[PDB]
């Protein structure tokens, strides 16, 4: 119910919208269907470190 | 960087490094997008031409990840002066997009309200940058990055000899060498939110590097998030 405990279960931004949590996310993410998630539409999301080789 | 550590692979993927006429390193940058950097603003008066190479971790080997590109458009933020080092923020635009690959991805942007509730309020962000290993040293060739504790406005203004402005904040140490140093201004302050990197500063001044009772000066960028949005339309 706020985000300032565990940001609102969201995974990037969150608001406390018309009195309630709602979860965003940055550009190159979709908000999942949970309302929670980030889910990148690409292989090269911002501010995810290249960890793996493609 | 003084102290700190060397970023490992695809650690640092957002970082530019702004090359004089003769391919040294002299400033940093951030990649934002496929044709923006983020750079200080101070780092414009630095060289007359410059261009941006991305996705260098060893300015001494060739990888082979790394690109030059070049600049076509310098959006200098129109209040930065170098009396006040204030509004110290410049976006670039680059003539031919980034291809985004290992060691070569851009930094996410935050929401304002957000980044000041949740990124400002975290224990420490992360810099990284070519520059000096200890004041009077000489710039890395290898790429470093550093964990900086958040420092409180009024003991960054204390300790300050210049105003520090609300477009301004501190971060690192009061006695600990460890800080940014010369080479690394315009680079990444970035800070981690649930394994995602946020950039949330741009490297700016310091009196000195890593000096006792002083700390690094880095550009609010949660102050810059509507201007940086209208510089990349
Ligand atoms: O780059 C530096 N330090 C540094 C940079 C970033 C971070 Cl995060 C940590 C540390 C130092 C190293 N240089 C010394 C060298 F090169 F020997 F290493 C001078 C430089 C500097 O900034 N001088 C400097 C001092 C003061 C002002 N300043 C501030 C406000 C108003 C007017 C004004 O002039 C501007 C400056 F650039
Ligand atoms: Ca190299
Ligand atoms: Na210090």
């Amino acid at each position: 119910k706020l985000c300032s405990l565990d940001n609102g279960d969201c995974d990037q931004f969150c608001h406390e919208e018309q009195n309630s949590v709602v979860c965003s996310c940055a550009r190159g993410y979709t908000l999942a269907d949970n309302g929670k998630a980030c889910i990148p539409t690409g292989p090269y999301p911002c501010g995810k470190q290249t960890l793996e080789r493609r | 960087i003084v102290g700190g550590q060397e970023c490992k692979d695809g650690e640092c993927p957002w970082q530019a490094l702004l090359i004089n006429e003769e391919n040294e390193g002299f400033c940093g940058g951030t990649i934002l997008s496929e044709f923006y950097i983020l750079t200080a603003a101070h780092c414009l008066y630095q060289a007359k031409r410059f261009k941006v190479r991305v996705g260098d971790r060893n300015t001494e080997q060739e990888e082979g990840g790394e690109a030059v590109h070049e600049v076509e458009v310098v959006i200098k933020h129109n209040r930065f002066t170098k009396e006040t080092y204030d509004f110290d923020i410049a976006v670039l635009r680059l003539k031919t997009p980034i291809t985004f690959r290992m060691n070569v991805a851009p930094a996410c942007l935050p929401e304002r309200d957000w980044a000041e509730s949740t990124l400002m309020t975290q224990k420490t962000g992360i810099v990284s940058g070519f520059g000096r290993t200890h004041e009077k040293g000489r710039q890395s060739t290898r790429l470093k990055m550093l964990e900086v504790p958040y420092v409180d406005r009024n003991s960054c203004k204390l300790s300050s000899s210049f105003i520090i402005t609300q477009n301004m904040f501190c971060a690192g140490y009061d006695t600990k060498q460890e800080d940014a140093c010369q080479g690394d201004s315009g680079g990444p302050h970035v800070t981690r939110f649930k394994d995602t990197y946020f950039v949330t500063g741009i490297v700016s001044w310091g009196e000195g590097c890593a000096r006792k009772g002083k700390y690094g000066i880095y550009t609010k960028v949660t102050a810059f998030l509507k201007w940086i949005d209208r510089s990349m339309k």
